[PDB]
């Protein structure tokens, strides 16, 4: 009736009740308080910069139980701080890459993001920076200066820049760079940035080593670009956001080029089509969703979404099983409350991954409720 | 010896009462050797030069002692102390003449115990050996008590060396078995011819079924018997074997939910980290319990409490 | 009359001359700018509390090509920032114990030194802490507060502290848990703290595991302690020092109680004293030490020999040859330079690690020269 | 082709050089067969049906070039291409009737140098094949030039598909050598017998050695003869075997020391991370042929100019 204790124990831990039931209830709670304290983790700093670099060196050449990689990766993905618009559809390559999606201010290249960079590729002064040590630049010069793109290459880098005139033309660099090798693409509205973070989890799924690409495209056009036509050629196209988002005109654009009709995945608001990409069968199986990232919706500022894209990528490669993002900065959607109840198993959740700042704790607690954690 | 196999862990606070239990149990016969280790390393073996001669038990018992006790006694963290004990219940004895008297006068608080009424028109019970004038069984002046059926008291030719017997002596009785105002002759009642003795040969005296009454036939009543002594296997562990013992420099952590105050089930988790599949498991074990009939090893009733034991990785962060 | 280079190689250089001596000396330039911005490695912090962090991540816990060691270590040796004096003998402690020696404020640990903590020991919220993770307080309460003490207790830690009345019994305790087992001792004066300092390294210096303590006992009192004398017991002594740190006395005292004439390694001033440690044939080889540590003196400020105090187990344990301290902050002594190049090998010295800020730039150049790099 | 091991590396920008001295290589007959890889994977494998044939050797070429042209132009960071060439230079032939007739004009030119003078009383020179009436040696009318010993022209028979060979036909001299004044008979002029063709298998005509004169004898000499062709291998790798060839995506770094403008070696170490033993290795290969006259692989003369070749690991950081 007792088994021999390892040497290293603090302790004898003898629960006992008159009652089964009491004891049970005991035990039920110690398995939640006990798995929530290692399960629920945040991963966060200060700035919008630290929690990136938070998240890289968590998941990126770490030996953390739930890492991407335990070696050093060969690939940096970099991303305005600010421009939210120009590394929008960036998730997908730096999940295709094995590498860290960082943020760097526009004109000086962050200390600390320069420290992160030498950690997770393990660059050294004794040692050589040979021509596999890739960093991607996802935007113009308007998001990442040629004095930061100048910098990195100082430090014995590879610097490949994905841009182009605008958003749609910059996002088709990046789209083209990841490659539209499954027939399977997203198309997302040029003002649909909350949008595009609630597929970039899924966009970021691997299969056969081949993430699924995002494009942009002018929302309100006649027409979607020749660039847009060429690149997406004969594939499934699934527009995520409502027509005011991309409008009736660009649905059957798109329709007409591929010649295949897209689906649609939208909501009446930003949180609802957040839900609905969870809901969605293509993307997320029922009672088969036990890990779970959080992030800011990005109602309060746009620009906050960018702790969901540093994210989305850890979330398509996370353990052995995706994870969504839920956008909610203050408060939980109906629809994704719903959501998530019908996407966990009976069990519940098995991990809680709250990305940034100023998420409000009963979005949380929330969480931890429809998760039973 | 190994850490995940079947024995048991003394926290450091309880290493005299264990190293008692060794020592009584090298002196009542019932451990043939123990093999101590220091953490790893083997650093003694305690036995008996022949087990028949109590001077020799008493010896091992005392070097068994002066062995360990500054060990145990200043146990650092990390640090353990192993005992292999070879055992085997049937070579178990009543080394004490304290103990087999301790039986006797226990035998004896019975002595008082009614086991069998005087009987009435309607319920069976001791009448008298002669009927009445008519031909019909009258009420016995006395019920059946103990004190008819059996004295009690040490057999003779025991000692230290090869240990003490307590002894159950039949008594007589004339009054018989029926009903008063039946016809049928009142039945003899049967003494204990068998089960006399006992020398705790790694059992104890079954008194639900010492000393008791069997009618048998039912209805009509055929025989009646009075049982001597019916033993039980004090524990349900096999009777020859080797037996796991380790001391640890951990606390013992008391977490009753009856009580006033405890440690919540968070402030618990908070203290320590839990392998969850040891949570899981014992969980289970408890739901099967409650919902099933289904018993485990993981769940147990001790001293009229369900409990489980938990050996933390160890303590939390923060 | 060529190879067949690495695909990843960024440059095919080739170094053509008419002269094959003009050739011989670029290729010797080459050469030592080569292994110097290879070899030559600053470790500081801006604080002296991060400095020691810096060399416990280098060294500790470390991928690094010269760290102590590659996996999560089970011993802190912690000591109080300014205190200089209660810590003074810890090096060898941490030396045999595989521990970096970190600095904290006495009333509050500093949040970088907890991070540090956590990550040399490899400390998670999922994983348990096991009895094994241990932490050494070298000094009393003035040094390291209970606070403090406590504060580590509460992360789960065990927690020692080696701690007496003042200096001498404070030393006596660390001594004590390092152990006087190879029959060897070193004794160093109250005041002689550069002294310490100069013989740590040697100190740290294991053999078959077991690390040499050091005693600091009163310079101008008539005899040692009774605790000092007992736990010297019958060993060999050498006194580092001239008089004013430890007297005639004293030496007396030590030879009576032991029973065993005790050498003395000294000279007319802490930096002569320095290099005599270096110039001593039972502590350093001559033309077989290659890797050399410099740290500041202490003679603007006493306290600023900490760097070195955090150095010192690392340098006993430098790679597979021991390397030493020399102690100069604005100039090297003429003793000193001596020192040196009797020490170093004709090839010339393989590493030099400067340890902290303000040590000038004259005396690594000088340095450099020494050794040939 | 494997990192490290015997072979050339060839940086992008020259690829295209690199790839014509292949196709010159399978034109003039030295390459049986070129394996060809892109990365480390087998691609192709380039050989003419019959060396024999000029058609097949040309359409080899072109497959060559066809195959490799894209992939060499437009390599990419960590991309190479490696050829595995099977040569033979005793296989090798001049395919041009233009070089072989450049070379007749080489000798041609030639003609009129004087091998052997004029006969002195003090110096041995060209005398008279018969003596004057005292029975002494009479100074010849003309000097020995190359015109005298032999005439100079392509071999009939030579084919671009088989190859052209230059031939050298032995003249006739009545004239000898001697001293004037001399009672002794003039020495017959031995005249080129052997080494009277020229293939070019792999090889050059050295003009130092051919068409040359070897007085036997010295002070008394007894034997005068004029060398044929006599070659020099145009390379010091061995004349069969296999070469490894990789192309890489490098930049070359030309650092001439005696330039008015170079990279310092500060700079160079500045800019990239050396493999210490790389260097240490070269260093005392310098040293070992400054002092003792030890000639290695590792430091060469090329172009009148002493070079070394470092790979770097890669960039150095800051």
């Amino acid at each position: 009736n007792d088994t021999i204790a390892s040497q290293d124990t603090p302790a004898k831990v003898v629960i006992k009740a008159n009652k089964l039931k009491d004891l049970k209830d005991y035990v039920d709670d110690l398995k939640t308080y006990n798995n929530t304290y290692s399960n629920v983790v945040t991963v966060a700093g200060e700035d919008r910069i630290e929690t990136a670099i938070e998240l890289s060196s968590k998941y990126y050449n770490s030996d953390d139980k739930n890492a991407i990689t335990d070696k050093a990766v060969n690939d940096i993905v970099l991303v305005g701080s600010t421009s939210i618009v120009d590394g929008l559809v960036a998730s997908p390559l730096a999940s295709e890459k094995t590498a860290p999606l960082l943020l760097t201010s526009k004109d000086k290249l962050d200390s600390s993001v320069k420290s992160e960079i030498k950690r997770v590729m393990n660059l050294k002064s004794d040692t050589g920076i040979n021509t596999s040590k890739k960093v991607y630049l996802a935007g113009g010069v308007n998001s990442i200066s040629k004095d930061v793109e100048n910098e990195l290459k100082n430090m014995g880098l590879k610097v490949t820049r994905l841009s182009g005139e605008d958003r749609y033309e910059t996002s088709l660099a990046i789209a083209d760079e990841i490659g539209l090798d499954n027939d399977k693409a997203f198309v997302v509205g040029g003002t649909g940035l909350a949008d595009a973070m609630s597929i970039a989890p899924v966009a970021s799924q691997l299969k056969d080593g081949d993430a699924t690409p995002i494009v942009v495209v002018d929302g309100k056009a006649k027409e979607i670009s020749d660039d847009a036509k060429s690149f997406l050629g004969t594939s499934d196209v699934d527009i995520i956001g409502g027509k005011n988002s991309v409008s009736k005109e660009i649905e059957e654009s798109i329709d007409s080029a591929t010649g295949k009709t897209p689906d649609r995945i939208s909501g009446d608001d930003r949180q609802a089509t957040n839900a609905e990409v969870l809901k969605e069968d293509d993307y997320f199986t029922d009672g088969e969703v036990v890990n779970y990232f959080v992030a800011k919706d990005g109602s309060t500022k746009e620009d906050q979404l960018v702790d969901a894209l540093a994210a989305a990528p850890i979330a398509g490669r996370f353990k052995e099983s995706p994870a969504p993002i839920i956008l909610a900065t203050d408060t939980l959607s109906s629809d994704q409350n719903v959501a998530v109840s019908k996407a966990v198993p009976k069990d519940g959740g098995t991990n809680l991954v709250q990305v940034g700042k100023g998420i409000a704790s009963s979005v949380i607690n929330k969480m931890k409720d429809l998760l039973d954690m | 010896a190994t850490t995940g196999t079947q024995g048991y862990t003394v926290v450091k606070n309880d290493w005299k009462k264990a190293v008692k239990q060794l020592q009584d149990g090298l002196k009542d016969n019932s451990i043939g050797k123990i093999t101590v280790s220091f953490n790893d390393g083997v650093v003694g073996e305690v036995a008996p030069k022949s087990a028949n001669k109590k001077a020799d038990r008493d010896a091992a018992a005392e070097k068994l002692y002066n062995l360990v006790n500054t060990q145990l006694d200043k146990l650092g963290d990390g640090d353990y102390v192993d005992f292999s004990v070879d055992y085997n219940l049937e070579n178990k004895i009543i080394t004490n003449q304290a103990d087999a008297e301790a039986i006797v006068t226990k035998l004896n608080s019975l002595n008082e115990k009614t086991l069998i009424d005087i009987a009435t028109k309607d319920t069976f019970g001791m009448v008298s050996k002669t009927q009445d004038s008519e031909g019909k069984n009258v009420a016995a002046t006395k019920a059946l008590k103990v004190k008819d059926v059996a004295t009690f008291g040490l057999k003779s030719g025991g000692s230290e060396d090869t240990g003490y017997v307590v002894e159950m002596k039949a008594g007589a009785v004339e009054d018989k078995y029926g009903k008063v105002g039946d016809s049928t002759a009142g039945i003899a009642i049967n003494l204990p011819s068998t089960g006399l003795e006992y020398a705790g040969k790694g059992t104890t005296i079954d008194f639900n079924k010492t000393l008791k009454v069997d009618v048998t036939g039912g209805s009509t009543p055929s025989a009646v018997a009075v049982s001597g002594f019916v033993t039980k296997d004090d524990t349900d562990l096999a009777k020859s074997g080797t037996i796991n013992v380790r001391v640890i420099n951990a606390k013992e952590e008391s977490i009753d939910i009856d009580a006033s105050s405890y440690t919540s089930a968070e402030n618990l988790a908070k203290r320590y980290v839990f392998d969850p599949d040891e949570i899981s498991e014992a969980y289970k074990a408890i739901v099967a319990l409650q919902n099933d009939g289904i018993e485990s090893n993981l769940v147990q009733l001790v001293n009229g409490k369900y409990q489980v034991i938990f050996y933390p990785e160890g303590k939390r962060l923060e």
